[PDB]
């Protein structure tokens, strides 16, 4: 979860989130660079009673001010594909775990084994227990093996939703009709939340996502508990 | 032929400069006004 | 000296540091001395 | 074939012409013959009430709102089957 | 007096007229599909179509009855046909487009395949290939007309024109019965709605194409046009080589590859 | 006599002068809007307590402002105005199509505001991404009322395009090549081809959507076969091409300001301006799954995206180097529409910057519809296009009306509105970066500091927009009547005066093919 | 740009009134509006 | 394909079109179609400049591929210069119509 | 039929200061007249039925 006063990414927790931050960190040194440059180089122009009003020969100068961009370009698209494909690349996940995107909660099914499945839904700010998060907390959460590659599949039974959750670089659009595929693995235990991130409807902002990581053992009794 | 010049190539008067404050306060007010309104229609609707 | 509004086609007059000798004189209309002194500036300027 | 024919000056308009009614028509009268023989009402299907045909989400807005506009009773089913 | 060859239009009242016309059928629409009333909508097709008629009209008096169209003139409407035909080539890709993404990719509720299950595909060999050969056969006319009317010939233009029309109107009939006889509808699913959108809005632009060579008809009858100015012909003769070119798209797309 | 001139118009000027005013006008209805917005997000909790309204709020905001805001003034007004004045020609091609154009967008701003007052109001996001606006989740006239809207407006701005090409291919003096052509005259050209290609796919698009919900078609309906992700193509097919419309003739403003106000004769590196224009205009067309990198795409598609999205920066930066370049030298004069292009470059530049950061479809999985997307648009295009429309207003405002404003008020107002924007939107940055989500009513605790400055800043551009209102009455209320005007030598649309006649260039320019 | 002296000047008191007439038009309608929100909410 | 009856532009043309027409065969162009050539553009041999009136906007490409044009009113009276190039232009009023 | 063309560019070139949509005579008013009724008249009627439409019912 979001701190307050926070400014950058929630910590990672997981080894693709972590790269994010390191290629995000090379990224807005790069923007922050060419901003200030930006705006020192107008503040030189503008400084100056020492005129030059003739035309000026602009062949050279282009040069320089095409190149020199290609160049940072290509120094933020390697990194950038290297993660897009490191991303991409094979898994081997221990579990398969479905999500479903309904107006305006998710329901959860856990289908490699027994037929286990369940409603997940916000918790009212008045029904919140004390020290529980405004908007974020729901009743049931999203337990799950910690250390473990995890296989989430993510569509929807009405409108369009989306399954986020910020700390472990995930964002995956729920979409009936469809299935989409993408890998979850925690290095923590904990709690790690989200929220739905396509417009749904009246209550979009009002359908949290809350993983619970924990050691595989604790897991299997939860889950043999949920039948 | 049309009036041309100052004043005279626009769709409203700038002859009195009470009368155009009153036109303009109309103009742009009315614009600003129009989402209120429909946001206390719609609350008042249900 | 006075500018009006149908002269807008004629060479004028500005005051700029990257323009510093303009289309025209700022005084175009001399004064019986001021036309003396234009005939005393064809001699030396010491 | 890029064609199979070879024609150039004086052609214009009668060049033109002679394309209308030596190719163009003569096609026109052949396909309309290939049609008037390999037409005849043919087998309707038996009905399915498969789901993702005779869509229904809004009542169409003629009629009793079920039929489409160029319904034909002898091989447009209803969703609920063929009219009889 | 001007010293530049370009028209300085008279003010007029079509535009807002048109403008107007618009808000009354897209209202009215509205009002047939959501509150069951066909009155607002009446309204908006028969102004539009008193719209269309009088600008069009006062383009003919501006041009043929005033002479207004100095090469200059007709050059910027030669550019202003060819760049509207392109955004309708572009509003045409967009349901090839559609068509392509759904029939590349059948869905499981369609069974996976295409055609879908249930859709029986009408044979491209019959009403279809003789719709292919009247629209192309009414290429060739068209150009027949246009050759006659650069060489002087009236009489030719005009059996060459009429020819091109009663091949446009034998498609929309052919069509129109095409259409009555299919056996799956606009509410068969993707198969149906990608069919009869599609080859529905070519059908409008043929009834249009067919329109605007029946104007050019009349207006040969009352002498309008001269060998070397008839700009009103030749832009209804790429509108309709352009409704032409549409057609084989859709029948080598739609009917042939995707039965 | 008031009837023939202003609504049976068949003039560029006048046409331009209406434009204007509309735009002008719906200005303040989506500014409005956005104070509603940030209204209800300036203290957490619920203010509305109706998120649909809230919803069809923010759909409207984003509908106004790029439809009824910026095209109409920048295209429709500015351009209007400038286009035949800045290549000698007597009007515009077809000037009777020209008043259907603008007569379109009354019946487009009635039809929008329709569909908020019935029914619940289409509360769907400006993209109006099915099946949300289908017909079981707003059910009703709302979205096929906002489907027509934007017909209307398309129409509109395909016809202006047609017109705009046809008057600058057609209408410039004989020895006038394309390469003697201003810079603003290129962009409003290269804008018009966009629009001429785009529009008709989003026309397609929205078409589609329309017989989804009235006539049982299934284009975008699993049950029928259809992909709501089709849409989504066809939509940003459009989307893309349209946020560089916005842009473009933007970017030919800004040239002339900062030529202008540099006191240069002529904007550094013609030729690659136009190339640059050219190149962004081009590329404009084959990156538009970067608005669609979180939908479930193959990652060689992502890798394709990713890297042609990025090399309009080279482009970009061309423009960007070569205004510092045309600055360079200059005798600056600090006049208040000079302000506001030096905003522009700056605001432009860093809200560009942040586009990059987008770009790399492995960061936008985490600030894909988060704040940062937020941030990124309002300052390449609420900063952006709006500090070049104020700058173009100030600037050519004397020419439009034959008053002066009071450059004093003029700078006291831009001040304002640099502090106003910054405040509102900077801010966003963290909230993106930190994980809020965009398009909601209330957000977690966390993010309540954020969200308060954001919207604090937002009633300072407010006052802004007030006080601009009173600089343009005190200029029509003083008149003050415009005699002299530099580098007319460079700038032909002022050499018919101030404002010029009704007809101009009745006799044409002489130009020599030497 | 050169101008000729205004018209029909526009005195620092009228400016004040031009100004907070300016700002009336758009502060008094929304105001109302938000002020009576609670209102609307209860209908 | 051919027989007559269709009128031709000589026969039908009118107004400003025909105007255009009959000026063209006569090697004439009042109606500012064509690119003037340039003159040495010398005091004694000036670009020589048409108008209906006694001023007339005249944009100065000083060299081959300029892409900035130098635009300036031309008076009647003396001949004026380009002020980026100097060449010189001379307005021939009348010359055009009435 | 016969060429009547010179009639029509003589009626239409007449120097009574009419625009050319008025300029064929008493029918063009008529026309004119009848297409703004209706425009002017069916945006009146859209207008109620917004009215209408912007509220539920019994
Ligand atoms: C499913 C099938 C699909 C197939 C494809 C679809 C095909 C369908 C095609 C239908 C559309 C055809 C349009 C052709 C228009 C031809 C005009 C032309 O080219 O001549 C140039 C003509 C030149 O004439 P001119 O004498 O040289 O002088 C011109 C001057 O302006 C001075 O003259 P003027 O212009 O002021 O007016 C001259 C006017 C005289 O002026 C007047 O006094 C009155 C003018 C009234 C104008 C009406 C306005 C129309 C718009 C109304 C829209 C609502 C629909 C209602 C229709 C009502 C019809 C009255 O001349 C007339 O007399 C015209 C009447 C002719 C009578 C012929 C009747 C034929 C009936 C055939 C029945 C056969 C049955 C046989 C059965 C036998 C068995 C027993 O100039 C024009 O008229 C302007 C042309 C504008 C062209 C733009 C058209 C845009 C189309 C959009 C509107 C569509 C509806 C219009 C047609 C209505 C049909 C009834
Ligand atoms: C563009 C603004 C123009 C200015 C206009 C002024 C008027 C408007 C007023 C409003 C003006 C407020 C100015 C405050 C600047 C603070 C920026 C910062 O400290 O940012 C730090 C980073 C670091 O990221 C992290 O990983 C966070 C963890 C490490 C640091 C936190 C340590 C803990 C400290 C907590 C307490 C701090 C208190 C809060 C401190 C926060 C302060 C808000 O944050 C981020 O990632 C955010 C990334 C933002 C991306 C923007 C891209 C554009 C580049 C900048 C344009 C200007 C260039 C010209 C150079 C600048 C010259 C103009
Ligand atoms: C004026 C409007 C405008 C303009 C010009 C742009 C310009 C760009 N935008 Fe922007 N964008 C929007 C308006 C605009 N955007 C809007 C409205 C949305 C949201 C749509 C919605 O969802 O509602 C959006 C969303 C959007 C997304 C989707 C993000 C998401 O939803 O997850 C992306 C993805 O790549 C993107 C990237 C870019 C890029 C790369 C540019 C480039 O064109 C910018 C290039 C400019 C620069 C880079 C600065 C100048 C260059 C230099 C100084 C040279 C040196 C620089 C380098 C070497 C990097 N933007
Ligand atoms: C040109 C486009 C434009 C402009 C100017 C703006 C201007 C502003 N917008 Fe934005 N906005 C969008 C386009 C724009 N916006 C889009 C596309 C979305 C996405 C909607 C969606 O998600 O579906 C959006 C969404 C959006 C959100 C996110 C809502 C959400 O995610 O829930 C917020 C939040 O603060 C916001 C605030 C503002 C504010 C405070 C201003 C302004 O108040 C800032 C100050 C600027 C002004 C006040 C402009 C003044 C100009 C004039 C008055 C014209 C004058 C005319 C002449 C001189 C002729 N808008
Ligand atoms: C898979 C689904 C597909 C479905 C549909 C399929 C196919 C649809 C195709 C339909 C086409 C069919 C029929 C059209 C037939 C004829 C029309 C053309 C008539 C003609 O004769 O075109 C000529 C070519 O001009 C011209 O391209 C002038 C062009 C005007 C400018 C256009 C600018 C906008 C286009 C953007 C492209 C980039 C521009 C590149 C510029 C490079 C310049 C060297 C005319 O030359 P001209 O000197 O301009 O004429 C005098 C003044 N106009
Ligand atoms: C003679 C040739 C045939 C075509 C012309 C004749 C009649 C149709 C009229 C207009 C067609 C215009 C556009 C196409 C739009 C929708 C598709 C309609 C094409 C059609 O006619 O398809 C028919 C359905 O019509 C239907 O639903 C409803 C048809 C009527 C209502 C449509 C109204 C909606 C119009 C949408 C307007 C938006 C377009 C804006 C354009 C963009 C501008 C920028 C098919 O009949 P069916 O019974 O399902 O199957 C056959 C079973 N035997
Ligand atoms: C059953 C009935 C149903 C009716 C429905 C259809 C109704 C209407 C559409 C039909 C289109 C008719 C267009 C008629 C245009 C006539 C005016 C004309 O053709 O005007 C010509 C100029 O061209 C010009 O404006 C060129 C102008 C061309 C206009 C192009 C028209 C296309 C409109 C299509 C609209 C598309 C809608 C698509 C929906 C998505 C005049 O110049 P010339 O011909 O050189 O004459 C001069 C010489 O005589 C001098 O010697
Ligand atoms: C459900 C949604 C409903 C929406 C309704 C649509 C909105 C309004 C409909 C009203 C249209 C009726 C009026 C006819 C317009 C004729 C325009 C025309 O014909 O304009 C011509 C220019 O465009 C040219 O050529 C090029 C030809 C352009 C023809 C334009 C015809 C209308 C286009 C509508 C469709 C646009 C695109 C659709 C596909 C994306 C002539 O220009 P003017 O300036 O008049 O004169 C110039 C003079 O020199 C001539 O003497
Ligand atoms: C792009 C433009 C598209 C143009 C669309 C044109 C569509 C034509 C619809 C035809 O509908 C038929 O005509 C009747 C009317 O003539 C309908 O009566 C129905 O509609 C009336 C609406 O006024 C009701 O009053 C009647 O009760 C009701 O039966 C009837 O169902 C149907 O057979
Ligand atoms: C986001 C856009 C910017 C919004 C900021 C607006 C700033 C405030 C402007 C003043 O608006 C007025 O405020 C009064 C209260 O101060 C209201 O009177 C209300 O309250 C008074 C005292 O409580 C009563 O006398 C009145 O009857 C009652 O209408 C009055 O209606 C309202 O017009
Ligand atoms: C050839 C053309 C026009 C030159 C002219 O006729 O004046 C010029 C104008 C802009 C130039 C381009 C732009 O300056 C940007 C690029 C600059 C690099 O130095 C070379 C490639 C580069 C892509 C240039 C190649 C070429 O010199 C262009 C395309
Ligand atoms: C009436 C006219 C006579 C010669 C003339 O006016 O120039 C002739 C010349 C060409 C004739 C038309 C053309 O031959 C084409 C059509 C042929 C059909 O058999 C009759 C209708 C048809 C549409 C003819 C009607 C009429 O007889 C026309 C128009
Ligand atoms: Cu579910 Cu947003
Ligand atoms: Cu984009
Ligand atoms: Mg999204
Ligand atoms: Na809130
Ligand atoms: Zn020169």
């Amino acid at each position: 979860m979001a701190y307050p006063m926070q400014l950058g990414f929630q910590d990672a927790t997981s080894p693709i989130m972590e790269e994010l931050l390191h290629f995000h960190d090379h990224t807005l040194m790069i923007v922050f660079l060419i901003s200030s440059l930006v705006l020192y180089i107008i503040s030189l122009m503008l400084t100056t009673k020492l005129t030059h009003t003739s035309t000026m020969d602009a062949q050279e100068v282009e040069t320089i001010w095409t190149i020199l961009p290609a160049i940072i370009l290509i120094l933020i698209a390697l990194p950038s594909l290297r993660i897009l494909y490191m991303m991409d690349e094979i898994n081997n996940p221990s579990l398969t775990v479905k999500t479903m995107g309904h107006q305006w909660y998710w329901s959860y099914e856990y289908t490699d084994y027994e037929d286990l499945s369940f409603d997940s839904y916000m918790i009212p700010t008045s029904e919140l227990k004390p020290g529980e998060l405004r908007l974020l907390e729901v009743d049931n959460r999203v337990v799950l093996p910690m250390e473990m590659t995890i296989r989430m599949l993510v569509s929807s039974e009405d409108v369009l939703h989306s399954w986020a959750v910020p700390s472990l670089g995930l964002k995956t659009d729920a979409i009936p009709g469809r299935l989409n595929q993408t890998t979850l693995m925690s290095s923590r235990p904990g709690l790690y939340y989200g929220q739905c991130s396509e417009i749904c409807g009246s209550n979009h902002s009002f359908m949290p996502i809350v993983l619970e990581l924990v050691p595989l053992k604790y897991f299997e009794k939860w889950s043999a508990s949920m039948l | 032929h049309y009036e041309e010049g100052p004043g005279k190539n626009i769709p409203f008067s700038v002859e009195n400069k009470w009368r155009l404050l009153a036109m303009m306060t109309l103009f742009f007010g009315s614009g600003f006004a129009a989402p209120f309104f429909i946001v206390r229609h719609q609350l008042l609707k249900k | 000296s006075v500018v009006k509004s149908e002269d807008y086609a004629l060479p004028s007059y500005v005051d700029r540091r990257d323009y510093p000798l303009p289309d025209v004189a700022h005084v175009k209309n001399l004064s019986a001395s001021q036309k003396a002194l234009k005939e005393k500036e064809k001699a030396s300027w010491s | 074939a890029s064609a199979a024919k070879g024609d150039h000056g004086g052609t214009g308009a009668r060049t033109w012409r002679f394309l209308t009614f030596g190719l163009a028509l003569p096609s026109v009268a052949l396909c309309t013959l290939n049609s008037w023989l390999h037409s005849g009402h043919r087998e309707r299907p038996a009905f399915i009430p498969y789901h993702h045909l005779r869509i229904r989400t809004k009542p169409f807005s003629w009629g009793d709102g079920n039929h489409t506009f160029f319904h034909n009773p002898r091989v447009n089913p209803l969703p609920t089957g063929y009219e009889k | 007096h001007q010293t530049h060859a370009y028209h300085m239009v008279n003010p007029s009242p079509w535009p807002l007229t048109g403008a107007l016309s618009a808000l009354l059928m897209t209202s009215g629409l509205t009002m047939w599909f959501h509150f069951n009333s066909m009155t607002l909508l009446m309204i908006g097709l028969t102004t539009n179509m008193l719209t269309m008629y009088q600008w069009w009209r006062d383009v003919i008096r501006e041009s043929t009855f005033q002479g207004h169209h100095t090469p200059a003139v007709q050059k910027g409407l030669r550019y202003g046909m060819i760049l509207f035909i392109i955004s309708e080539v572009l509003f045409f890709t967009g349901f090839f487009w559609a068509f392509y993404h759904s029939s590349l990719a059948p869905t499981p509720e369609l069974g996976g395949c295409w055609p879908p299950t249930g859709i029986h595909p009408l044979n491209p060999l019959e009403v279809p290939l003789l719709n292919t050969s009247v629209l192309l056969a009414s290429g060739v006319s068209i150009t027949w007309a246009h050759h006659s009317l650069m060489e002087g010939d009236r009489k030719h233009m005009l059996q060459a024109l009429f020819i091109t029309i009663t091949l446009g109107v034998y498609f929309t009939l052919l069509q129109a019965s095409e259409y009555y006889e299919a056996p799956f509808t606009i509410s068969d699913g993707v198969y149906g709605s990608t069919f009869f959108v599609a080859t529905g809005f070519h059908g409008l632009h043929v009834i249009i194409g067919s329109t605007f060579l029946i104007v050019c008809f009349f207006r040969q009858l009352k002498f309008h046009f001269t060998s070397n100015h008839h700009f009103g012909f030749e832009a209804a003769a790429w509108y309709w080589h352009f409704v032409d070119v549409v057609w084989l798209f859709l029948y080598v797309s739609i009917y042939w590859w995707g039965s | 006599m008031f009837i023939n001139r202003w609504l049976f118009s068949t003039n560029h000027k006048d046409i331009g002068t209406l434009y204007l005013l509309f735009g002008a006008w719906a200005g303040m209805v989506g500014t409005a809007l956005s104070l509603l917005i940030r209204a209800e997000l300036g203290q957490p909790g619920t203010l509305l307590g109706d998120d649909q309204i809230y919803n069809v709020v923010v759909t409207a905001h984003a509908f106004v402002m790029i439809f009824f805001m910026v095209m109409p003034i920048m295209i429709g007004g500015f351009g209007n105005w400038l286009v035949p004045l800045m290549i000698g020609a007597p009007d515009m091609a077809f000037p009777r199509m020209n008043n259907m154009s603008f007569w379109l967008l009354p019946p487009s701003f009635l039809l929008l505001l329709a569909s908020s007052m019935v029914e619940a109001g289409a509360g769907t996001g400006w993209t109006v991404y099915p099946p949300l606006a289908g017909n079981l989740a707003h059910a009703g006239a709302s979205v096929d009322l906002t489907i027509f809207s934007l017909h209307l407006a398309g129409v509109s701005s395909i016809l202006g395009a047609i017109n705009f090409i046809t008057t600058i291919i057609n209408m410039k003096p004989p020895a006038m090549s394309q390469y003697q052509t201003p810079l603003f005259v290129w962009s409003v050209m290269i804008t018009a081809v966009l629009l001429l290609l785009s529009l008709p796919v989003l026309a397609a698009g929205i078409t589609m959507l329309l017989t989804d919900r009235n006539l049982n078609t299934t284009f975008f309906d699993p049950a029928g076969g259809g992909d709501p992700i089709l849409y989504q193509h066809l939509f940003w097919f459009f989307g893309h091409p349209e946020v560089y419309i916005l842009i473009l003739p933007g970017f030919g403003m800004i040239s002339h300001i900062v030529t202008y106000y540099s006191g240069k004769k002529e904007p550094f590196g013609y030729m690659g301006m136009v190339w640059a224009m050219m190149s962004i205009g081009f590329l404009g067309f084959i990156v538009w799954a970067h608005h669609m990198f979180t939908v479930g795409m193959d990652v060689d598609t992502r890798a394709y995206f990713t890297s042609a999205t990025m090399i309009i920066a080279i482009p970009t930066g061309v423009k960007v180097f070569s205004w510092l370049a045309t600055l360079h030298g200059g005798n600056i004069k600090w006049s208040p529409a000079m302000m506001w292009a030096l905003g522009f470059i700056f605001l432009f530049t860093v809200g560009g910057l942040t586009g990059i950061v987008l770009a790399n479809s492995s960061l936008d999985i985490v600030l894909h519809d988060t704040y940062y997307v937020v941030a990124h648009f309002h300052y390449v295009l609420s900063m952006g296009a709006v500090f070049a429309i104020m700058g173009g207003f100030v600037h050519w405002f004397p020419l439009f009306s034959g008053y002066t404003l009071n450059d004093t008020w003029a700078k006291i107002h831009f001040a304002i509105m640099f502090v106003g924007v910054n405040m509102t939107f900077f801010p966003q940055h963290f909230l993106g970066l930190s994980g809020m989500p965009r398009r909601y009513s209330d957000y977690p605790d966390a993010y309540t500091m954020w969200n308060t400055i954001s919207s604090m800043g937002s009633f300072i551009s407010l006052t802004a927009v007030m006080l601009m209102v009173f600089i343009i009455w005190e200029a029509f209320a003083s008149k003050r009547e415009v005699l002299t005007v530099d580098l007319t030598t460079t700038n032909l649309e002022w050499l018919n005066g101030c404002p010029p006649p009704y007809h101009t260039f009745e006799e044409p320019t002489y130009v020599n093919l030497k | 740009i050169t101008a000729k002296p205004a018209k029909t000047p526009t005195s620092p008191k009228e400016q004040a009134i031009g100004l907070s007439v300016t700002f009336l038009s758009f502060l008094l309608p929304a105001g109302w509006v938000l002020y009576h929100l609670d209102n609307y909410k209860k209908s | 394909a051919s027989g007559g009856g269709v009128p031709t532009d000589e026969e039908q043309a009118t107004g400003l079109e025909r105007e255009v027409m009959l000026a063209a065969r006569k090697g004439q162009d009042p109606y500012n179609i064509l690119a003037p050539k340039a003159t040495s553009g010398t005091k004694e041999d000036p670009n020589l400049v048409p108008s209906i009136t006694n001023k007339r906007i005249v944009g100065c490409i000083c060299e081959e591929d300029n892409s900035t044009v130098i635009w300036f009113w031309l008076h009647k009276g003396e001949a004026q210069r380009c002020p980026s190039c100097g060449t010189h232009y001379k307005l021939v009023p009348h010359q055009l119509a009435h | 039929f016969e060429n009547r063309v010179a009639e029509k560019q003589k009626l239409f070139q007449e120097d009574n200061g009419l625009p050319v949509h008025l300029k064929g005579g008493a029918t063009d008013n008529i026309l004119y007249r009848v297409t703004m009724t209706l425009c002017l008249g069916g945006t009146l009627y859209s207008l109620y039925c917004l009215g209408w439409a912007s509220f539920p019912h019994k």
